[PDB]
RNA sequence: AGAAGGGGGACCGGAAUAUCGUGAACACCCUUGCGGUGGGAGCGGGAUCCGGUCGCAGAAACCAGUGAGGAGCGACUGUU
RNA sequence: CAGCUUGUUGGUGGGGUGACGGCCUACCAAGGCGACGACGGGUAGCCGGCCUGAGAGGGUGUCCGGCCACACUGGGACUGAGAUACGGCCCAGACUCCUACGGGAGGCAGCAGUGGGGAAUAUUGCACAAUGGGCGCAAGCCUGAUGCAGCGACGCCGCGUGGGGGAUGACGGCCUUCGGGUUGUAAACCUCUUUCACCAUCGACGAAGGUCCGGGUUCUCUCGGAUUGACGGUAGGUGGAGAAGAAGCACCGGCCAACUACGUGCCAGCAGCCGCGGUAAUACGUAGGGUGCGAGCGUUGUCCGGAAUUACUGGGCGUAAAGAGCUCGUAGGUGGUUUGUCGCGUUGUUCGUGAAAUCUCACGGCUUAACUGUGAGCGUGCGGGCGAUACGGGCAGACUAGAGUACUGCAGGGGAGACUGGAAUUCCUGGUGUAGCGGUGGAAUGCGCAGAUAUCAGGAGGAACACCGGUGGCGAAGGCGGGUCUCUGGGCAGUAACUGACGCUGAGGAGCGAAAGCGUGGGGAGCGAACAGGAUUAGAUACCCUGGUAGUCCACGCCGUAAACGGUGGGUACUAGGUGUGGGUUUCCUUCCUUGGGAUCCGUGCCGUAGCUAACGCAUUAAGUACCCCGCCUGGGGAGUACGGCC
RNA sequence: UCGAAGGUGGGAUCGGCGAUUGGGACGAAGUCGUAACAAGGUAGCCGUACCGGAAGGUGCGGCUGGAUC
């Protein structure tokens, strides 16, 4: 069980592919922050944290369009534990030429590409959500 | 794959085989051109290709190819050799320049007039 | 295999009065003995370094392995 | 190339240096370097730069600039602020030369040039006119640095080899359906311009500069009298008649733009591939026509790209090349939740630095461009200060989920040792008994008649354990069942009893590891390589038959190889179902006896959803979606072979 | 004292030639066989041992990348 961020992304991608309407996984502060960013970006619906038998479990509800259409096109972790990915303000990564969002972990907290470029501080690119 | 394994053992480009071994660094090598004869090419060609044994100033013996309609070649001769593939002969990988120190340009040559040796007119 | 092939070797002086190592007298305690500890005299031994001296030659005379390479036969020590 | 070092590592006291220092010396310790590759071998001047590539990257160090190293080879000292001291010195070696034989002199990797090698790379020219450097108070002197000139299409740029009417469809050539068209407005004919060439003339900027004089007294300044340019009478301008003085080159089958005919008939021949030429060649030589470029066009030599065919960007490993035979574990890489601290990684700002030219934007000057000057980017980085702890990380803690331990049950051909049982084959002994037995598609070799095959009874001996038995179970893999006993391993289920990230993988390394084979002793019923005879066949060194040795067996060692396969590495998370089997547990339907159905865990089969795949197929036991670790591949042979090394 | 050059010696490493000899690749239209592709006429492969002119054959153990009831 390595890279819980990758595990969370993989679970979300699998559920979105299988048209699942609910996911469950143990809760962490980083996962909660990522859920907040996703909710702000509008790729997901509401999220909540519920106390399981051990620790806490973080719950994400997904969103679907009019037909059986997935708002989430795909997921891709970026900064793997095998090789970390760091980016600066002048060369912030672009996802889908601006149509995608990359989570940036800077001293101001977890931030999106455009917001991080606005304030000019870079960090570690966690993943691409696009 | 496995960036850690790549760090431990990096990638390596393919091994290379040189093609100008006899010339060993020269576009043209001056040879001796001893024992000019003629051999037969591979099966589905059935020709009589004029070849020679030419030893360069780099002291290597190779079998070269004589292009053009006939030649004035003989025993050891003051010739120049360039690279080239024949695609029919077993191991001929060099060609003698026609219109060199000794060999003459191919007579009656009007088309392309540079290869095989040909003055325009005079 | 002492493979092969090299280097040194005499004498005098100093180090050097426990220099070092051998044994251990006078003189030091106790269950007093053919006893124990310390002690270091006198007497012997070996090695090393530095300086000097002599000769043609320092293993000094006597004494005291020649070495290497390729084959055959018998494995070897022995026996005739 | 797996072990390297002894002034070597350190210390002490001196010596030495401009200066720290085993730099040197006397003494003391045993240390120092090495898998992040020392030591060893091959190769090489480094960088700014140059080329290619969208980029990352790949190649390279030549002009120029910065540095380093060297001056016939090797070694050494001195002078001096400062020495690889090219045109300084001493010595050793080689070479060349003079000589009266005793002795002496010399070093173009300075400029120019000669010999030799190579495919091949230039004048024994001018001047200090300007800049820099050295010597004086200077005036001045030197400078093969430098400024130029000469040779080369060697590279970049630029301009010409003309233009305006021209269907005489010149003539002709070419193709030819004998009609025609192509060459083709280009031509002749009428005309315009003279770019660069030829001839004559003027004539430079480069010099707000240096000398001898006039204000200045010398310090500063302009003034003119004289002179000072190698380039150079050169650039450049002007004046003169005349299109008159001026183009060639490669290719034309696909890649890739360019077709007809003649001669030829696997011959001449061409070619980058694959393919054309052996009697109608758009592929050979030639003629015409066309395409593209141009004072250049093709070939050769090498690098980059196409090549995502070494893949960070940007590859794969079931069957195409690719998972070690399996397991353990050293280093290493990587890692659950949560709190606090630091701020090392991370990131922001600021300062210093990141030379110039060259790369780019924007301009300025050579008639334009090449060339050159200026402003800004580039210089991906580094050092310093000042902000952050969102993530990784260090430290200090905490939790139980991971992992491990605990207790109670469960299944098992898991393994080792010892004892023991039956069937069957063979053999031995005896009885009954006579002429066949065995073998094949058919036979024969073979066995018996000296009593065989067959039958009965008893005994001896080795091997293997029918039925259970299966699609099943166990084991890391290989493998594992006649029975009993002893010793011992692992797994699963349940409670959550306990610790608290103690986890995953694992380079090397270590252990285990079918059959065959090897060493030592024993054993040998049956089978059975080798071998022998018979039979088939042209042959039969085989398939078939008759025999038969090692071996197969035991004990202890060795060997470490298999299609050792799921042709699929280990661990984890997630991703419809349907239907068998095995070990548990659990309430309920609890008697609906049903040991059935339902729930959960650990497996083992098949079918099937999405997804993946070249397809076959995989599909919760993935070859699907992701992460961490290790192993492996870069066309086929040669070859898993040679040499070396380890066993 | 150190110290270039030189001499003496045993080694280390890299090449060239070598009587003779082993295997490999390619050639032509040769000789001897048919081992594999069909159940290829005795199924084919994998490791080992032995044998034979040669491909190959046999034994032991394993796989189906074959079939059978
Ligand atoms: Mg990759
Ligand atoms: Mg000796
Ligand atoms: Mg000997
Ligand atoms: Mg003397
Ligand atoms: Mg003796
Ligand atoms: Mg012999
Ligand atoms: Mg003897
Ligand atoms: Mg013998
Ligand atoms: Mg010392
Ligand atoms: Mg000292
Ligand atoms: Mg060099
Ligand atoms: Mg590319
Ligand atoms: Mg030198
Ligand atoms: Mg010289
Ligand atoms: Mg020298
Ligand atoms: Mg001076
Ligand atoms: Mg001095
Ligand atoms: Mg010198
Ligand atoms: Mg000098
Ligand atoms: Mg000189
Ligand atoms: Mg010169
Ligand atoms: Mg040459
Ligand atoms: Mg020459
Ligand atoms: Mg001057
Ligand atoms: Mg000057
Ligand atoms: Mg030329
Ligand atoms: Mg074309
Ligand atoms: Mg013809
Ligand atoms: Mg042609
Ligand atoms: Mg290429
Ligand atoms: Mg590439
Ligand atoms: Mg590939
Ligand atoms: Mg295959
Ligand atoms: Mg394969
Ligand atoms: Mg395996
Ligand atoms: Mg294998
Ligand atoms: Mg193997
Ligand atoms: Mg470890
Ligand atoms: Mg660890
Ligand atoms: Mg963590
Ligand atoms: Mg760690
Ligand atoms: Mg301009
Ligand atoms: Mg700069
Ligand atoms: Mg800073
Ligand atoms: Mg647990
Ligand atoms: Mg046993
Ligand atoms: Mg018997
Ligand atoms: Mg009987
Ligand atoms: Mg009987
Ligand atoms: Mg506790
Ligand atoms: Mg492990
Ligand atoms: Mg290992
Ligand atoms: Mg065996
Ligand atoms: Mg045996
Ligand atoms: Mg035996
Ligand atoms: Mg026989
Ligand atoms: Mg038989
Ligand atoms: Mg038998
Ligand atoms: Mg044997
Ligand atoms: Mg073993
Ligand atoms: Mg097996
Ligand atoms: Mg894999
Ligand atoms: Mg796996
Ligand atoms: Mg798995
Ligand atoms: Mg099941
Ligand atoms: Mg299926
Ligand atoms: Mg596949
Ligand atoms: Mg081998
Ligand atoms: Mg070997
Ligand atoms: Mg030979
Ligand atoms: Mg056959
Ligand atoms: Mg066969
Ligand atoms: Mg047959
Ligand atoms: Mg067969
Ligand atoms: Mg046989
Ligand atoms: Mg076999
Ligand atoms: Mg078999």
């Amino acid at each position: 069980m390595t890279d819980p961020i990758a595990d969370f992304l993989t679970r979300l991608r699998n559920a979105n592919s299988a048209y699942h309407d609910e996911v469950s996984l143990p809760h962490s502060k980083l996962k909660a922050n990522i859920a907040q960013i996703l909710k702000n970006e509008g790729y997901i619906s509401d999220f909540r944290t519920e106390d399981a038998r051990v620790g806490k479990s973080l719950v994400i509800q997904l969103k679907y369009g009019p037909s059986r259409e997935r708002s989430i096109a795909g997921l891709r972790r970026v900064s793997k534990p095998g090789l970390r990915v760091y980016a600066k303000s002048t060369n912030l990564p672009r996802v889908l030429g601006g149509l995608g969002v990359a989570i940036i972990s800077t001293s101001s907290g977890l931030l999106t590409d455009r917001q991080a470029a606005r304030q000019g501080v870079g960090g570690e690119v966690l993943a691409y959500v696009w | 794959p496995t960036i850690q394994q790549l760090v431990r053992k990096g990638r390596r480009d393919k091994i290379s085989k040189v093609k100008t071994a006899a010339l060993k660094g020269s576009p043209q090598r001056r040879g001796v051109c001893t024992r000019v004869y003629t051999t037969t090419p591979k099966k589905p060609n059935s020709a009589l290709r004029k070849v020679a044994r030419v030893k360069l100033t780099s002291q290597v013996e190779v079998t070269a190819y004589i292009p053009g309609e006939g030649h004035n070649l003989q025993e050891h001769s003051m010739v120049l050799v360039r690279g080239g593939r024949v695609k029919d002969l077993p191991g001929v990988r060099y060609k003698i320049i026609r219109g060199s120190l000794d060999t003459q340009g191919v007579k009656n040559r009007k088309q392309a007039r540079s290869r095989y040796g040909a003055k325009k007119e005079k």
